[PDB]
Parts: C-alpha cells; structure tokens; sequence
C-alpha cells in the first residue's frame, strides 16, 4: 500500500512527462513555424520597400 | 574570559584576549577611518572641521582636506580577534577590513560571522584535521568546538537529525579557493563522529577504525579528483567539473548513503591545454606508476613526451608525485569493491584519450583527402576499446553519409578528419566521467536506509583568466546564482526560516541584488539566451549573438558591462556581467560549435558495437547517453534532452537546474564564504589590494550587519527543555 | 613487448605468417590487398576457428 | 524509505508540473504571436498586391 502511493505518483508523473512530451514536439514545431512566418513577414515588407 | 569564555589551542584564535588599558584613552572621540593605498583603510583624527569639508590627518600625520561623507567613524579594539565577528559595532567598511586581514595572517582561516562563516583559503595542508580534533568533538558542547569546519557540520548534524528538515552546505569561493578540500572536512566530521566509528582506542593520530561506509565515501573523492581534476594557470588542483553531494541520514542518527550529481566537465581542454595548465590527473598516474606487464597490454610508451594530447610539456604539481599517487587511488578502487577486470577496464577507457591525438594527418594535395600516417597511434586506441580495426581506419575517413534518409559514401578532407579525431577524444572523456559518477553513486546509494539529506553545492569554478569561453560561462553561471542565493539566504532565507520557526527575530535588510542582471528561475535560465531559440539555423553566429545581447540588454539594463571595442568590424566578441567577485572578460567566437559538438557518426556508431564491457556501456540510449546521430525528429540533442544533433547541453542544464534549485531553497542552507589572499598561488601570502576588493564584494560588511545577531547554533526545543528541566528545582515544579 | 615503427611491427607479424610484402602492398597509412590475401588471412584464423 | 519517497515524488511532482506550465507559457508566446504574425501576413499580402 505505501508502494501503491509510490506507484500512482509515478504513473502520474510519467503521464505529465508524456504530456510534456507532447509539449516538446508542439513547442519546437511552434518555434520552427515562427521562423518561417518571420521569413514570410520580413521580406514581404521588404518587397513593399 | 572577559565577556568571552575559556580558550583552547591552535584551532581556536587567541581568545583569552587582554583588556590592556593603552587602547582606552583613545575613545575620546574624534578619530575616523581614512583611505590609504598601503594598508587599505587607516586611522585618522579630526583636528579642525570646515563645515562640510574636514581637515583630517592620519597615522602618517599628513594633513589632508576631505569632504564629510567619506569619514567612517572609529570602531575601537573591543572586537579584535574574537572567534565570532558579531560584536563589532560601527559597520562601515574599514572596521571589517582591518579585522579579517589580521585574522587570516594570525593563522585563523575560518572565522565565524554567525552561521555563515568567512574562510580565507590558506593553501596548505594544516595538521588540524587530526582525530584529536575529531574525537573531543563527538557531539561536543561548543566552546571546545571553536572556528573550524567540524563545528559547522556538527551544528548542521545536531539541528537536522532532530528537526527532520532537509539541509544544504554551500561553500562559495573564486579560483582555487580550495572548495573540495573544504568539503572533505565537512565529510571528515561526519566520517569520524556521528557514524558508527568505534573510537575507545583514543588515537589522536591515524585512526582508520570503521565504518566502512565512511572509508568508502571518503575514497570516492580522491577517485573523483584524479579523473575530473586537472591544473590551471592559477590552480594546480582545478576540479574541471562541478558536483553536488547529498549526504543521507537514516532513522537512527548515523550515515545512510550519499548522492553526488555532476554538472559540467571540461572536455574541451583535452586537445591542447593553453599555458602551463595540466592534463586530467588520472592520466599521468597511469603513465608513471604502471609496471612492465601492464605497460604492454595497455600500450604505454616507455619513453615520455610522446603523448600528443599533453600540450606545453609535462608540467609538475608542487610537492606531490604522479607515480605513488597512482597506487593510492587504484587501491581506493579495490577498497570500493571494483573487480580485477574492471580495474584494467576503467584505465583502458581512460588512456586512449591520452593516445588518440598521436594520429598524424598530413597534406597530400591531389584532392586534400588526407589519411593519417600510421597505425600505432590508432591501435593503442583500438585495442583498449576492442573495436573493429577494419572499421576505424577506413570509416573515419570514409563514412556512410546519411543524405536526408538515404546513404552516399564520402572521403573527408584533411582538417575535418583531424578535427573529428580530436572530437573522438572529447566524446570519450565526457561520456565516461558521467558514466563514472553514477556508477560511483550506485555503490553508495542509500542501501535500505533513507534519502534524508544535506546537499553540498560544490561547484568548482569561478575562475578568472583572459580566456573565458562558454565553458567558463556555464560554470560561472551557477556561481553567480550562488552569490545570489547568498543574498537570498543572508538577508532572506536565514530569517524566513526564523519566521517559519516563529522566533524572537526582527526582519531587517540592506539591499544587494543580482536579479536585475542574472536569471534565476529555470525558464529565465531557459530564455538565456540567443542559443536555444536559434542554435539550429545556418546563418546565426557568435557575432549575431553579441549583437542580440547588445539589442536586448544594453543601455536600459545597467548591470551589463559592454566590450572595450573587440567588436566593431572584427570581433572575437567580448562582454561582461556585474558578478560580485569580478568583472570578467568572456569571448564568444566558437560557442556555437561548443553548443553543437560535431564528430563522426559511423565510427561512434561502430564503437557502440564495441567490447570490453565498460567501453560498451558508455554508448547508448536506454538510460540515455549516446545513440548519437540518425534523427530524433528535430528538437536538439541527445535523447533526454533533446532530439538529435549530438548534444545540446545548455538545455539539459535547464533540466537539472529546475530540480536542484527547487530543492535548495526548501532545504535549509549552511554557508562558508571562502576568499583568496593572493594571485600567485602562494601559501600564507595575503595581499591588501586583493583583500580590499574582496571583503567589500563578498557581501561581508552587510553580511555582518544582520548575521551578527544571527544564530550559529540551532537544535531542538523538546530535547533542550528536557535535558535541562531540574536545574531550576527552586523555580519549576 | 616492443612497439615502435608500426610498419616494422606489422612486417614481423605478417612475416611470421610468411607473406612477402608484394601480395599485400604497403604504402604509408594503408595496406593494399591483392586477390585472396585478405581473405586468406581470414581463412588462416578460420582454420582453427 | 517509502514513507519518505511518498513526499519525495510529491516534491518532484511540483518540479515537473511548474516546468509544464512555464514551458506552456513559452508555448503560449507562440500561440499568441501567431495571431499577430497571421495578421501581419494578411496586411502584408493585401498591400503588396
């Protein structure tokens, strides 16, 4: 039973790490997307000039 | 005995101080402290005051006209060479300066300023860590326990075991302020008092009488110091890594285990050291101590000066050998529980890194695809790993180049190969010491006791030189935060603890803060800086890095010292941060490759398919070390953490920063503020120019102004009420 | 026990297994193998093997 | 050791859970500035045309 609290706290932890696993991919995908949107912006302004 | 209590011998200061009348007719009442060059601050007398101007002479009698607000009021010798600093009254600068200079020089290094002591690193092996010192001190009644580090650790052990809250022990210092040597004495209290050490034989000199956990936890520190320590221009014994010791305590009193983390390692110095620095200690030991037999199987030269990753030459360490020190440490493996194979196996994976840089690439201009002129140099590496020779010497120059996801062979050009070979050395050493510290912890993990602790923030650095790179910056990046935790713990968390304990205290502060420069929370630290958000793109440089710091901090952030022009047009790129102990010059050109780490894939993948057990373990995922190329999806690593590229270590040093700092502010701190007396590495020499910067800058004047009334002894109310009770058989029945 | 010129060390090992330095040709870094020679070396081990 | 490892995990469960939130704030940075950037792509493309 003491170990079952250790079991659940560890199952949980792993699911927040795996939620953050999602968030790893999600985050870096959003960062890479920013840099393309930058390249969409900066130049399109420059083509106005 | 005259406000002070009763003395002991050299361990204490001269604490049966006189009250020699001569000092007294000077308290009348217009003497002051004045700026001199020679001592620092000195004694002056107000003779005549011209309103806001003052004519004050000096000990030298030179009559000088001064402007009011400099005149620091005289604070007389009632407080000369006491054990604790506390009692000193007029805490303006001179009053503290004088008093510490002549403490160090009067043999007392470690001086009390409440709990958080001041220590001016002696640089010597002082015979005060004797078991005399550590036999009397078996949970001693602290007057016989005077200003040495055993009491500090006694007072930690004596609060903690009772009051059940987790603890820290944090020594700060600058370059070669003997950090490690100090922590060994924190541990040397613990290893000879509170544990099961059978003491009734009374030997003051060499004890060596159990417990075995004590004899083991000690030996892991030489083992750590042979491998991870090397030398610098300032510092002979330069721990080229930064560790954290979690000293564990069980249910009943005595030791339970010890968890050492490790932060960085200086793998970059392995190709060539700069100026008078020495290579990683373990190496030289293995060279000189090895015998005729071992010498063959390991592939040592008989002659010296061959070993091509030892630059400048063979430099010595003052007053130690290399050769007998091998035989000490090898048996400190035996004593830990290593096996007769694994002995040879750790040295096998260590010496190849001394070898490798022997591989001489040479220009054959028909193409420039150089290959290296020999085999011996490569074989003395190859055997000790027991990797496929037919792979190494082909595939290093001709690897299976992954094009996107398909595969095309390439021959590599001369310098890429030399560089990748130097890369192979820095790959081996980094991975192994990280393998080693865990495989050390495994023997000393709290084997069915309890993980209750003291965390020791033993990060070895803050070491100032002309060359400071990224390497220096990521070490210096904690040490900074440590001086920030000083502010956060000398004002703040000291008394925040008094507050939690609901004591008779008054919250008072002064105002010292780095947080208007340096980032403390893990995400501020994982916003710092133009390195994780941009290391993946081909056009970013250490030049745009400097320019984006110069956009994103300068003018409006007053703490950032800018370069003294190595930036207009032609940069090496330098900048500085206002860190307490010193404005430090950094260089930026390079950092990118130290935050990408580029080797050869095919060979380290084929090294994964290696032999010799330990040599193998050092390679893969499953725990998470190498498996080092191919493509984890596009994150920046790694494995944990992040995806693929080889490394990215600055983000992994986010991952452990969160977990460490979270603990640190929860676990109540003990501190020791170690300072250095001179530049020249010398024993006993103190310098006043240095000391005048340093005692201003370590938070010392301010850090007596509160911590004077702050308490250095701390234990528990139930025991102390119950151990006393009937002393008042008149008053309490 | 006596490793020195690796060229000279290798002539000795290959001289004990009796191959003149013209079936395997030497250069500087590398050894060239004529037909059979490498896969005769493999065979020689793999007789006892 | 288990009565302690109960509280041990719980502490680390604060550690990774704030680490989720803060990194999600840095992901909120993306989720927010995305709209501005798309707005900028709108106003850019429409005027150059």
């Amino acid at each position: 039973k003491l170990l079952q609290e250790k079991n659940d706290l560890f199952l949980q932890l792993e699911s927040e790490r795996s939620g953050a696993g999602d968030v790893e991919e999600r985050l870096t995908k959003a960062i890479s997307m920013k840099n393309d949107l930058e390249g969409q912006v900066q130049e399109l302004q420059e083509r106005l000039s | 005995m005259a406000e002070d209590p009763d003395p002991t011998e050299y361990l204490y200061i001269s604490m049966e101080q006189k009250r020699k009348d001569q000092t007294k007719p000077y308290d009348g009442k217009k003497m002051v402290w004045v700026a001199d060059e020679k001592e620092g601050y000195l004694l002056g007398l107000i003779k005549s005051t011209q309103g806001d101007i003052c004519t004050v002479d000096i000990e030298g009698q030179e009559s000088r006209q001064v402007k009011k607000d400099l005149l620091q009021q005289v604070n007389p010798p009632k407080y000369e060479k006491c054990e604790d600093m506390s009692n000193l009254t007029y805490l303006n600068d001179a009053s503290v300066l004088h008093n510490l200079k002549q403490r160090y020089y009067a043999n007392l290094i470690y001086t009390y300023s409440g709990l958080f002591c001041v220590a001016i690193n002696p640089y010597k092996r002082f015979p005060i860590y004797t078991n005399r010192t550590v036999q009397i001190y078996k949970g001693r009644r602290r007057t016989e326990v005077p200003p040495h580090l055993f009491a500090i650790s006694d007072g930690a052990y004596s609060a903690m075991l009772a009051n059940r809250e987790n603890q820290s022990m944090l020594i700060t210092g600058e370059s070669g302020a003997g950090k490690t040597e100090n922590t060994k004495k924190v541990i040397a209290y613990y290893a000879n008092v509170g544990a099961a050490t059978p003491k009734p034989g009374k030997e003051a000199p060499t004890k060596e009488k159990k417990a075995t956990l004590e004899d083991q936890v000690v030996q892991t520190n030489p083992v750590l110091e042979a491998f991870g320590n090397a030398k610098t221009v300032r510092n002979d014994n330069s721990s080229r890594f930064g560790k954290f010791i979690r000293i564990h305590f069980g249910p009943m009193g005595k030791l339970a285990g010890a968890d050492i983390e490790t932060y960085l390692l200086e793998k970059a110095r392995v190709i060539s050291q700069q100026t008078l620095e020495r290579s990683y200690h373990i190496f030289y030991q293995l060279m000189s101590g090895g015998i005729e037999n071992l010498k063959a199987d390991l592939l040592l030269s008989d002659d010296i000066y061959d070993y091509h990753f030892v630059s400048q030459g063979k430099i010595e360490i003052p007053g130690v050998d290399d050769a007998e020190e091998l035989r000490l440490t090898d048996t400190a493996f035996d004593i830990l529980g290593f096996s007769h194979e694994y002995k040879t196996d750790v040295y096998k994976i260590t010496a190849s890194c001394m070898h490798l840089g022997e591989m001489k690439f040479k220009q054959r201009p028909r193409e420039e695809q150089a290959e290296a002129d020999g085999t011996e140099e490569g074989e003395r590496v190859a055997h000790l790993l027991g990797v496929n020779a037919a792979d190494l010497y082909k595939n290093l120059v001709k690897p299976k180049i992954k094009v996107g996801n398909e595969m095309v062979t390439q021959g590599r050009n001369a310098t890429q190969v030399s560089y990748s070979v130097g890369g192979l050395a820095k790959a081996m050493f980094d991975r192994t010491f990280k393998w080693l510290v865990k495989r050390l912890n495994e023997t000393l993990d709290t084997k069915q006791k309890r993980q209750y602790f003291i965390g020791v923030l033993d990060i070895a650095g803050f070491e100032i030189f002309d060359y400071n790179g990224f390497e220096q910056l990521c070490i210096n990046f904690t040490n900074e935060k440590l001086q920030q935790f000083f502010n956060h713990h000398m004002f703040v968390l000291e008394q925040e603890e008094y507050k939690r304990e609901g004591i008779d205290w008054v919250f008072i502060d002064f105002g010292l803060d780095l947080a208007a420069c340096i980032e403390l929370i893990e995400k501020p630290m994982g916003i710092l800086s133009i390195l994780e958000e941009e290391s993946m793109f081909p056009k970013a440089t250490d030049k745009s890095f400097q320019d984006k710091l110069n956009a994103n901090h300068l003018g409006k952030s007053p703490n950032f010292v800018k370069p003294k022009p190595p930036k207009p047009g032609q940069q090496e790129a330098h900048f500085s941060i206002a860190h307490y102990a010193g404005t430090v010059p950094y260089n930026i050109t390079g950092w990118l490759e130290k935050n990408k780490d580029p080797v050869n894939d095919t060979v380290v993948d084929q090294f994964k398919k290696g032999s010799n057990k330990l040599v193998q373990e050092i390679f893969e995922d499953h725990p998470g070390l190498g498996a080092e190329e191919k493509g984890g999806g596009g994150k920046g690593g790694g494995g944990r953490k992040k995806g693929a590229s080889f490394q990215t270590v600055s983000a992994l040093y986010r991952e452990q920063l969160n977990r460490l700092m979270a603990s640190l502010h929860s676990t109540q701190p003990h501190f020791v503020r170690c300072i250095i007396p001179n530049e020249l590495k010398q024993p006993g020499v103190i310098d006043s120019g240095l000391v005048m910067h340093q005692l201003t800058c370590n938070g010392v004047l301010e850090g007596i102004r509160i911590c004077r009334k702050g308490f250095p002894n701390r234990m528990v109310y139930p025991d102390f009420k119950q151990r006393y009770t009937i002393l008042a058989a008149s008053a309490v029945p | 026990k006596g490793f020195v010129d690796a060229k000279k060390v290798t002539e000795a090992v290959l001289g004990a297994i009796q191959l003149d330095a013209n079936d395997y040709r030497l250069g500087n870094t590398k050894v060239f193998f004529r037909a059979g020679v490498l896969g005769r070396l493999e065979e020689m081990r793999d007789d006892r093997l």
